[PDB]
RNA sequence: CGCCGCCAAGGUAU
RNA sequence: UCUGGUUUCUCUUCAGAUCGCAUAAAUCUUUCGCCUUUUACUAAAGAUUUCCGUGGAGAGGAACAACUCU
């Protein structure tokens, strides 16, 4: 936002290089896809056969 | 002179505001602001005294343990720096020596 | 010449063969280093470079001696002179109380300094010829050129010794000249310093009279070389010596567009910038300068981070010049940090070296080098 | 499945023109002088910090101790100082200025410096940049080998007396591009390569690594 | 760090860091930028 | 290493980083100035060769 | 040379 | 005159190369900093995986396979 604002170009808005918070959210998702898939399979593990009360 | 105690003031001041923060579970410099602490209890708040606003010193650490150097380098006590000047509470304190030299003449004349 | 010198320890004082052990391996895979160790206990060490000293500790620390070092901070080897003649002249004392060699001492003119230190003249020649040589070079008196003998430290550096001032026949019975004694008594105190531990340079020392023992056999012949010392170096002392110190002559490359902070980092670190060359092909261009040597600690690596890179710098030793001040000052206060941009530093930089390994300080004619019955 | 890639040079070239205002200037690793990898694993393990760098955490390494009478025989006030050790002399190198080094890397020194002088005319060999102190037109100071031009022609086949090439110059309009674009940046200097990701690639990647520029507020810094 | 000193837990303590020069000292030359 | 190149039929020729690995220590391949040589014998032809 | 940005179980019973 | 093959889709194990010119999270064992107990935590090291992709290799087809490298 720092570098739309050198010259003669303007304070407002119109901040649109969106790329570089796009990667960074794509690196989380790529690392909690598993985390979050084994914590919903869990879910409904929990739901779908009942829990288990004093097994493990 | 004690440096090391005026690092433990401003330690354990601004660990006493994030302990009233977590009470209102906000935790936040600018919606907590401490224009909340800083007003006396006759006209409302809590009512406390300023000791990390005071620009704590430093000297240089290869020569510390060594010699007295003098003084150089102020480091910035607590993270408020908006020009407000928030005093510190000595300088309304008489200190020892005032008192002493003060009590010396004042017995003196009272005699 | 290897000239900057750090002092080394070991973290723990336990283990300090192995370190010794290391040195060695290291004085073994480096050569142009030189260690030494001194009455005080520590080992000091002296180098070419910067990048080379740090690979040698480099090597030293991870490869060679596994253990924890400390170093202390820098500091280069400096030397000693005098720049005026003598204006008094010394007394010799003996524990036969037999010998009275009284003598003085005066400078020399740095060229033919720089000629015999650069191995021109040599001891293997004739004595005539070389005589001939410092005649027609030095203008010098012709029954006072060739009665001359070895030369200084390894009889290469500039202080040699010229015996016909005052005239020349005196004794002349046994010894009657520096032959054996005298001239090895200043091969032995030549490198041990007489003012603050550090060596001699760009002085002569010349007899003015002197008396040999009846028999050197029987009395004093042995004896004298203490003598020898302390009358030469009172002698030297007793003139108002100087300091000298090393500077590094620097060639830097650098660009048109960042060319004023290397003249702004050497001007603070008493720069004398000789050559600004514009060279043909790249727009980089050269500037030849001068610089100490105290004030080369980090040299390149500050004049890079000025110029934001564009710019590069080479060292290499110079001879020596005569520092801002004198030894022999006294009634000055120096305080100990806050280094001194002032005129009186050479106070400073001998009494930090006395604090050092050294000796003892107040170093007035009144004890070692004088007698005021 | 769009994996390896040929271009040629305008091409690229016209690649390299449109890819400005988001691509340094910068040719060589001079500008990086404590600011490489290295360099900052030094300052990371040596609990300091470039002025514009990053201030990390310390290690196992924190408390040092050294005894009273020990340092006290390695340290007063005795030292001649000049100048204070900085710690960018430490960053530089931390083997003699600086005691008791572990986890540390060690870095770069003196890439040959390319200065890559720009075009914006034609006519390759502008001559622009660059003085010249050789008094032309007039020099003779050493021998020279054959000073007379007496012999005839005798062993010079007229089929090939031409030298190697006359059928093209050594510059033409597309030239200028590719010695410009032999010193381009890492993804403009190859012809030739693989297909990456679309998160694979990098935009702000050349701008952070850098010097702080001046007139900037604190919060850009940080 | 400029020459010497910071702070290396600015997480610890209730403070941000930013030491400053003491512009109350006296010597000789200490300008740069004139 | 050039000429050590035209005599190995073996090579790793430079695509990304130099190849001077004649420049062999671990304090000069990293800084890349070179600390401690070591020489290489070899055999060149000549214009008769 | 410029820290820090907070959810929930803990209580209105089963 | 004979020799005669680039892409795309499916299994097949090996990976030691900035496997990827960049870089996510989790677990354990420790040091910390907020902390009341805990999950959410802070940020440094040590060692493991998970995960988004990638490298070369054995076959079966199809896509102009007959343009033609040889
Ligand atoms: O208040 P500042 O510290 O000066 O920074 C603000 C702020 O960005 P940050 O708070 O993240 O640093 C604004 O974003 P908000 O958080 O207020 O929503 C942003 O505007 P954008 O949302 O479009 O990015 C833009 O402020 P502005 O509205 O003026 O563009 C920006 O910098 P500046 O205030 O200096 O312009
Ligand atoms: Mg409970």
């Amino acid at each position: 936002y720092y570098r739309f604002n050198t010259g003669p170009v303007g304070k407002g808005p119109g901040c649109g290089f969106w790329a570089a918070g796009w990667r960074v959210w794509l690196f989380f998702m790529r690392g909690i896809t598993p985390l979050l898939e084994r914590w919903l399979g869990n879910l409904l593990a929990r739901q779908f056969e009942g829990r288990h009360s004093k097994g493990v | 002179n004690t440096q090391e105690l005026l690092d433990l003031l401003v330690k354990c001041e601004n660990k006493i505001q994030t302990r009233i923060k977590i009470g209102l579970n906000s935790k936040m410099p600018s919606r907590f602001p401490p224009v909340v602490f800083y007003t006396p209890k006759e006209l409302g708040g809590l009512g406390m005294l300023s000791m990390g606003h005071v620009l704590i010193p430093q000297s240089d650490l290869r020569w510390s343990k060594q010699t007295d150097v003098g003084i150089t380098h102020f480091r910035s006590g607590m993270s408020h720096e908006e020009d407000q000047l928030i005093p510190n509470l000595y300088r309304y304190i008489q200190p020892w020596e005032s008192e002493f030299i003060d009590s010396q003449r004042v017995w003196a004349e009272y005699a | 010449t290897s000239v900057i010198k750090i002092a080394v320890e070991p973290v723990n004082p336990s283990e300090l063969p192995k370190m010794l052990d290391g040195l060695r391996k290291v004085n073994k895979s480096y050569p142009s280093l030189t260690t030494k160790v001194e009455e005080s206990g520590e080992h000091v060490i002296l180098g070419t470079g910067e990048l080379y000293l740090d690979c040698v500790m480099h090597d030293l620390r991870k490869m060679y001696s596994e253990i924890d070092i400390k170093v202390a901070d820098p500091v280069v080897t400096f030397c000693e002179t005098v720049v005026e003649t003598s204006s008094l002249k010394c007394f010799a004392e003996t524990p036969n109380k037999k010998n009275k060699i009284t003598m003085i001492a005066e400078p020399l003119e740095k060229g033919l300094a720089e000629d015999i230190e650069n191995e021109v003249v040599q001891i293997t020649w004739n004595r005539k010829k070389l005589g001939e040589f410092f005649q027609t070079k030095y203008d010098w008196d012709l029954l006072a050129a060739r009665s001359i003998w070895a030369f200084g430290p390894d009889a290469t550096g500039p202080n040699i010794l010229v015996d016909d001032t005052l005239p020349s026949e005196v004794d002349k019975a046994l010894l009657g000249s520096v032959k054996d004694s005298i001239v090895q008594g200043f091969q032995w105190g030549t490198r041990e310093g007489p003012l603050c531990d550090e060596l001699i340079r760009n002085v002569k020392f010349k007899i003015l009279d002197a008396v040999v023992a009846q028999e050197p056999l029987h009395r004093g012949g042995g004896q004298i070389i203490p003598t020898a010392r302390r009358v030469v170096y009172s002698a030297f002392l007793m003139a108002t010596p100087r300091l000298m110190e090393p500077y590094y002559f620097v060639e830097v490359q650098a660009p048109a567009d960042c060319v004023s902070a290397v003249y702004t980092v050497l001007a603070r670190r008493r720069g004398h910038v000789t050559q600004d060359a514009p060279i043909p092909g790249s727009p980089l261009y050269t500037i030849k300068a001068f610089i100490p040597a105290i004030d080369s600690f980090g040299f390149e690596t500050d004049l890079r981070t000025h110029t934001q890179g564009q710019a590069f710098s080479l060292s290499v030793f110079h001879h020596w010049q005569i520092v801002p001040g004198d030894p022999l000052d006294k009634s000055i206060v120096i305080r100990p940090l806050e280094p001194q941009p002032a005129p009186h530093l050479a106070r400073e930089f001998m009494i930090k070296t006395r604090r050092r390994k050294g000796l003892s300080e107040d170093v007035s004619i009144s004890k070692f080098f004088d007698d005021p019955m | 499945t769009y994996q390896r890639w040929q271009f040629t040079l305008p091409m690229m070239s016209t690649l390299y023109r449109l890819a400005n205002q988001l691509l340094t200037d910068l040719v060589d690793d001079n500008y990086f002088y404590l600011f490489d990898l290295k360099a900052f694993f030094t300052s990371k393990a040596l609990n300091m910090a470039i002025p514009g760098g990053p201030k990390f955490e310390p290690l196992v390494r924190d408390i040092n101790l050294q005894d009273e009478d020990w340092n006290e025989f390695n340290d007063i006030n005795k030292i001649i100082i000049r100048q204070p050790i900085r710690t960018e002399y430490k960053i530089a190198f931390p083997y003699l200025y600086n005691n008791l080094p572990h986890h540390v890397h060690l870095t770069w020194y003196h890439t040959p410096n390319v200065v890559f002088i720009k075009t914006e005319d034609p006519d390759l060999p502008a001559f622009y940049f660059d003085p010249l102190i050789n008094p032309i037109s007039h020099r003779h100071s050493v021998k020279s080998q054959e000073p007379l031009p007496d012999d005839d022609e005798e062993f010079e086949l007229p089929e090939f007396v031409e030298p190697f090439l006359k059928d093209t110059p050594l510059y033409t309009d597309n030239t200028a591009n590719g010695i410009a674009l032999l010193w381009a940046p890492r993804p403009f200097n190859l012809r030739s390569g693989r297909t990456r990701r679309a998160l694979d690639i990098p935009l702000v990647k050349n701008w952070y690594r850098e010097h702080c520029p001046a007139g900037q507020p604190v919060k850009v810094r940080v | 760090m400029y020459n010497g000193i910071g702070l290396p837990t600015p997480r610890g303590s209730g403070t941000n860091g930013y030491v400053q020069r003491n512009l109350s000292l006296v010597r000789g030359r200490r300008g740069e930028r004139p | 290493d050039c000429l050590i190149e035209q005599t190995h039929p073996e090579i790793r020729k430079r695509y990304d980083q130099d190849l001077c690995y004649t420049d062999i220590l671990f304090t000069e391949q990293e800084r890349g100035v070179g600390i401690k040589s070591t020489p290489v014998t070899v055999v060149l032809p000549d214009t008769k060769g």
